[PDB]
């Protein structure tokens, strides 16, 4: 009854697992993670092309959140990393366009 | 001797106190962590029975009230902590006697097995080598 | 010699008891630590085992203890 | 228990190591031409070093030389009582207090923008879920 | 083979890490930034200018000085979308069902 | 209504987040297995280090009661340390979760007094180790600020390097140990400051004539140095 | 890059 | 030799600075404590002053430090 | 060309290459483990400890 939260936390765990398996030289584990990285979400799939064409304040919010979560720059040559990054950004974009983010500590 | 070591008999008072402090600190940390957890759970549930139930989440016996060690036992030829009544001379033992033109055992005192002392006096301790037929030096 | 042939039911005084326990402790330490020598047990021997690269350093100054005045 | 210590290590000379001392070395003695050179300079009016002048031109701030019984032994000492400045406001920091636990802007900033952004993302996702629940409840 | 890195070589380990199956952009590691002072500084400047808290919160904007975006997201757009479709349809590419698109992207990006 | 259905893909698909979880849950997807990080390296207390200290290898004493079991650095590491990332390297010298010597003050004035006397800082006691990404973010922000301060400065990269070394050595939780490593870059920065000042303000000296035996051998080349 | 990452 | 005749404005590295301070500390200790010898300063001499009744005891065992397991 | 040299001693009678005495702070025994118990035998004069 909390699919958004559940899938967010799962994707984060899977990113961490991919990083750990890369550090420990484990192709089997990292491919297992990549396969388990929730690719069958219609909402994120529909938001993907919207994020690929967004611009301005919404894009800046989403990029700020994605830098908060995953600040390390992925290699511009690794399509798996690129795709996981795109998927996470699309998920954040969906969450934002449903209910925008409030990133400032000052708020009321 | 190994049994004594289990009970901490060969340990010093400092070591006994440190072990006691270590137990105290471990227990304190466990208690405070358990309190934090119990309070968090009872706050998210808004119920006092959860706090009550967290009172039995961790009782073999108790820590010893007092401890006794080997260094607490007194020793000394002159130390009055060992003298209750005078021991008769016909029961006290004799010291070895050696006297000759070549060597003796009266120009010095080596002490007891525990409380030992240098047999040579201060002026000739730097020249101990000169009072020996053989001398095997230290390793340094 | 004192108990079985002289008739003393209490042969050892406090000093002799301490000496016995001291020797017991030394036996334990000698059989526990291989090669233990004088500073910890009354024993000296020349043929010792050294690492091979023996470093020599000055000991630290004695700990300053707090005192009045 | 540090003064008047015993010889802790052995003193020795390895076989055939050289000494570099002749038999008249004890009669030998050192000598420096510095005293004679100073006398000669003073008598011939040769160039003096600037250390003879107490004022120091080697910096912008005023320094004066303090001499220890001779012009050859001196240390410069600053004269100014320097005024220091702080472009800082008072009462804006309480370091003893853990601020990551208190709720507020100061708390979030003692924490980071990353934690705040993560909290906001969780907030948005939770709001999505709760909006779905509200819809399915009020549609009934 | 992989020998221990002493504590004195960690600063170089941070900006020249060893090779891994998932490496970062070492040439861009000095460009990864995330300012924790962004909003505090923004608020301070606005309040010094003379605005109120509400005006400051309305004028606030998220930081643009963050880690740059991957140029692949703009150059390999269509190939990435196709790969993501393949994954969504084939359960994440199990038993090599999106090798086609993944290899096309890898070739485009690497060029031997 | 079950809690957390779509939130444990690691459990549904046997994906281990680390070799420890792999070994525990018996997923067996790590070809090289797992060498457990012992408890003396997972947690522990701050210890004295110098051999010129009498209480060396002993826990640091605080005003509050503290567990005296110390964190032991990895002194005899295995030849193969497959993961040579900062994540796996930092565990040989610090515990990721921080030391176990943090206080729970019964009152606020005890905290105040400890801080006032220099025996407590939350920055030092209630905190974990910094991750490589955090270290890099901090270093890059500091570098940007220094460059903005003065681009035409020679000691800029030296200051950046001392900052970097402090961050890498975790000076927040081991300030003395980290200063022991960064004082060299501090000294280099000091030297560079003097050098820049003497180049700005023309400061030179009368060099003496060349020595009669400047060259040890006539056939040797006398490489000229500025 | 920085001049201190160079060692050779 | 390095500063005034070779032209080096920074003659001492960190190791040389530490060596200088070590020797300074040893000078201080030698002039402070009369007769201080090797373990605390690098120095040995034979003609030492002893009390007159020199007691010899075994050193205490090394302090048991708490450890995991 | 700026690092300093270590002293050299070599002859049929003695040398300074069979061992290392270390620095002024970090010193080490010049003799190896097998002959440390027989250090007396490698000396023309030997002044023992006071104990
Ligand atoms: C509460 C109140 C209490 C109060 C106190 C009370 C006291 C208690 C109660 C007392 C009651 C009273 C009791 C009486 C007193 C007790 C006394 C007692 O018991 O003694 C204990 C006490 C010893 O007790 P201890 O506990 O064992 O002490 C530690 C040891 O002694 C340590 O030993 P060491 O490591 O020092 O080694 C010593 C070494 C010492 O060894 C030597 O000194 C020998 C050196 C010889 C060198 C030359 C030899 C040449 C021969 C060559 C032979 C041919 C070649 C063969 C080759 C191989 C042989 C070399 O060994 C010996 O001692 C050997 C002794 C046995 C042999 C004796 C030989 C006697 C020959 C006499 C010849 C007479 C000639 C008369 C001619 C007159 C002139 C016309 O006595 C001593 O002092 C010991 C030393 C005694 C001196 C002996 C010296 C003999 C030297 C003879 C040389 C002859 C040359 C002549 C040349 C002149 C003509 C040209
Ligand atoms: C098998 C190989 C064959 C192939 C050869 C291969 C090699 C070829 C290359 C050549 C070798 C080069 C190797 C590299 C060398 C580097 C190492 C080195 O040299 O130093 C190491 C070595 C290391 O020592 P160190 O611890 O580092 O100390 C260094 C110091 O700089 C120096 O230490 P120091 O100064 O302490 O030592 C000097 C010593 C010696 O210095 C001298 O004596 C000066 C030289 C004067 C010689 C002329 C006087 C001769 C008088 C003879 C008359 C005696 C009575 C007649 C009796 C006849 C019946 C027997 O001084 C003393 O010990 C005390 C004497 C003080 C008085 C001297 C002045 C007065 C002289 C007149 C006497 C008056 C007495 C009056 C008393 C008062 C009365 C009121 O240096 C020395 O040992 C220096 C002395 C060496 C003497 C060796 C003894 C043997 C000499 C004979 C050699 C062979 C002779 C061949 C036949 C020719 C003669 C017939
Ligand atoms: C990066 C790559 C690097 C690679 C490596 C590169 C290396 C560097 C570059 C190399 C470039 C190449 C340069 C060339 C190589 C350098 C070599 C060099 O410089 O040497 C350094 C090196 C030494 O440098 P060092 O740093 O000072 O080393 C430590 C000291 O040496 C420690 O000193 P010590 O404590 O061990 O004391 C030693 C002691 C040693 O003292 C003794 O050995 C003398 C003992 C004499 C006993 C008998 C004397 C009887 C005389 C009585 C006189 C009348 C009575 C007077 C009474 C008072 C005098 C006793 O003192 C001396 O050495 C005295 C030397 C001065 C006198 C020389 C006398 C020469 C006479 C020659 C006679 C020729 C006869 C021919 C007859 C032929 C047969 C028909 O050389 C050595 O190895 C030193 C030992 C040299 C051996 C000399 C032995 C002479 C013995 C003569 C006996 C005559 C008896 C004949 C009997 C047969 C007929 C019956
Ligand atoms: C039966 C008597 C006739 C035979 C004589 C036998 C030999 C005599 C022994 C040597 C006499 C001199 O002995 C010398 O003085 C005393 C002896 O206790 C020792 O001196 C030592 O013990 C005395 C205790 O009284 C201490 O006060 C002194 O501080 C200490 O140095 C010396 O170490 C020794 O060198
Ligand atoms: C009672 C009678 C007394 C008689 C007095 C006689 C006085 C004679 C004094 C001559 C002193 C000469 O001293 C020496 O000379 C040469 C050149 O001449 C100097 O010069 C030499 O060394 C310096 C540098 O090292 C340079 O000038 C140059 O490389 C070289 O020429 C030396 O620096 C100086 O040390
Ligand atoms: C120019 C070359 C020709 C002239 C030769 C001059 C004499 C040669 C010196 C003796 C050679 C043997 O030297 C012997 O081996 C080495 C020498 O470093 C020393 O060994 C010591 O140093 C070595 C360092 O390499 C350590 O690995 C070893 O654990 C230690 O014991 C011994 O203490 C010495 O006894």
């Amino acid at each position: 009854s909390s699919p958004h939260m559940d899938r967010l936390l799962g994707d984060l765990k899977l990113l961490a697992a991919y990083d750990s398996a890369a550090g420990w030289q484990e192709p089997k584990a990292m491919e297992s993670a990549f396969q388990s990285l929730s690719w069958d979400d219609a909402d994120v799939l529909k938001a993907l092309p919207q994020y690929l064409n967004c611009r301005g304040e919404q894009k800046r919010r989403v990029d700020f959140a994605y830098a908060a979560l995953c600040p390390r720059p992925v290699d511009e040559k690794d399509p798996k990393q690129t795709l996981m990054s795109l998927w996470m950004k699309a998920r954040l974009f969906s969450y934002d366009q449903k209910h925008p983010f409030v990133l400032s500590p000052f708020a009321a | 001797a190994q049994l004594h070591a289990s009970e901490g008999f060969w340990d010093s008072e400092s070591e006994q106190q440190e072990a006691r402090l270590q137990r105290h600190a471990e227990h304190r940390n466990d208690l405070e962590t358990t309190w934090e957890e119990a309070l968090r759970e009872a706050t998210l549930a808004r119920n006092f029975d959860v706090l009550v139930s967290y009172l039995n989440h961790g009782q073999n016996g108790i820590p010893p009230s007092v401890t006794w060690n080997f260094n607490a036992m007194p020793y000394g030829k002159e130390n009055p902590d060992t003298k209750t009544f005078p021991i008769p001379d016909h029961e006290q033992p004799y010291r070895a006697f050696s006297l000759g033109f070549t060597a003796n055992n009266l120009s010095g005192n080596w002490g007891d097995y525990i409380d030992r002392q240098d047999n040579k006096n201060a002026l000739m301790r730097p020249a101990r080598m000169m009072f020996t037929d053989v001398f095997i030096p230290t390793t340094k | 010699a004192r108990y079985c042939y002289r008739g003393l039911d209490h042969p050892f005084t406090l000093n002799e008891m301490k000496d016995f326990l001291f020797k017991l402790r030394e036996q334990y330490l000698v059989n526990k630590y291989e090669g233990i020598q004088f500073p910890f047990v009354f024993r000296q021997f020349n043929r010792v085992s050294t690492p091979g690269t023996l470093e020599v350093h000055t000991s630290p100054a004695l700990q300053q203890q707090p005192h009045f005045h | 228990s540090m003064d008047h210590g015993m010889q802790y290590s052995s003193i020795y000379w390895e076989t055939s190591h050289r000494t570099y001392l002749p038999f008249w070395a004890s009669l030998t003695q050192k000598f420096s031409w510095k005293i004679m050179d100073d006398q000669i300079r003073s008598f011939l009016r040769l160039p003096k070093p600037v250390t003879t002048e107490p004022f120091v031109f080697s910096s912008g701030s005023p320094y004066i030389r303090r001499y220890f019984g001779d012009a050859d032994i001196s240390v410069p000492v600053p004269l100014h009582a320097p005024a220091h400045f702080a472009f800082v406001p008072t009462g804006t920091v309480s370091p003893w207090e853990e601020t990551g636990m208190e709720t507020g802007p100061q708390g979030a900033a003692a924490r980071g923008a990353a934690a705040t952004a993560f909290r906001a993302v969780l907030e948005s996702a939770w709001k999505c879920d709760i909006d779905e629940q509200i819809k399915e409840k009020l549609h009934s | 083979a992989a020998s221990t890195i002493p504590i004195s070589q960690w600063p170089s380990l941070l900006y020249a890490p060893p090779s891994s199956p998932a490496n970062p952009a070492v040439e861009a590691l000095p460009e990864m930034q995330f300012d924790d002072l962004h909003y505090p500084r923004q608020m301070l400047l606005c309040r010094g200018a003379g605005y109120s808290l509400e005006q400051c919160n309305r004028m606030a904007q998220p930081d643009a000085r963050v880690t740059p975006e991957n140029p692949a997201e703009k150059l390999l757009k269509e190939e990435a979308v196709a790969a993501i479709a393949c994954l969504s349809q084939r359960e994440g590419g199990k038993d090599e069902q999106c090798r086609y698109y993944i290899e096309r992207m890898y070739k485009l990006a690497n060029k031997e | 209504s079950i809690l957390g259905a779509e939130a444990f893909p690691e459990l549904l698909s046997k994906v281990p987040l680390n070799p420890q979880m792999d070994e525990d849950k018996h997923f067996n997807k790590y070809k090289w297995g797992n060498e457990p990080i012992p408890v003396n390296r997972r947690t522990g207390s701050r210890m004295n280090s110098s051999i010129y200290d009498n209480r060396n290898h002993e826990a640091v004493r605080h005003p509050w009661s503290t567990d005296a079991r110390t964190f032991h650095p990895n002194d005899n590491p295995e030849a193969d340390r497959i993961n040579t990332q900062y994540s796996n390297m930092v565990s040989d010298s610090f515990p990721e979760g921080g030391f176990s010597d943090a206080p729970r003050f019964s009152s606020n004035w005890e905290r105040l007094l400890a801080y006032h006397h220099g025996l407590y800082s939350p920055e030092k006691f209630n905190s974990t180790t910094k991750t490589a990404d955090e270290i890099r973010l901090a270093v890059n922000d500091f570098a940007a600020k220094v460059h903005a301060d003065d681009p035409k400065n020679a000691c800029k990269y030296l200051m950046i390097e001392e900052f970097k070394c402090l961050q890498s050595a975790q000076a927040r939780i081991d300030p003395q140990g980290a200063a022991t490593k960064c004082v060299k870059w501090f000294n280099e920065w000091r030297q560079c400051a003097w050098d820049q000042e003497k180049m700005v303000k023309g400061y030179n000296y009368i060099e003496d004539r060349r020595a009669r035996k400047h060259k040890p051998y006539i056939g040797a080349p006398d490489l000229q140095y500025s | 890059a920085s001049p201190m990452l160079f060692t050779d």
